[PDB]
């Protein structure tokens, strides 16, 4: 991993949704790799890791 | 014999009136509210990039 330029957009959402919420998330990599994908919320959670 | 206009001779709108149910056919008449399903594949893929 490294991460840098990230950029959050959201396409589409189904409003307050069990996992209705569709977003990219865009990115620049100087070394590619394996990013964990989070939201430290409770009443959001991230689908994926 | 009273045909001096006749209203599918006189149509403002270029109709050809026709006759059972009635119609007036291939008019110029009026703009037409389309409520119109958009297909999600004529938009770019996630990202305008």
């Amino acid at each position: 991993p490294t991460v840098s330029d990230l950029e959050c957009k959201i396409t589409e959402c189904t409003y307050a949704s069990d996992f209705g919420g569709i977003a990219t998330v865009a990115y620049k990599s100087s070394k590619a790799g394996n990013c964990p994908i989070h939201s430290p919320s409770g009443v959001a959670v991230i689908k994926e890791n | 014999r009273d045909k001096g206009a006749p209203l599918n001779d006189v149509a403002p709108f270029g109709c050809s009136i026709a006759l059972e149910p009635l119609r007036a056919e291939n008019c110029a008449v009026g703009s037409i509210p389309i409520s119109i399903d958009i297909p999600d594949a004529a938009f770019t893929r996630i990202s305008e990039t």
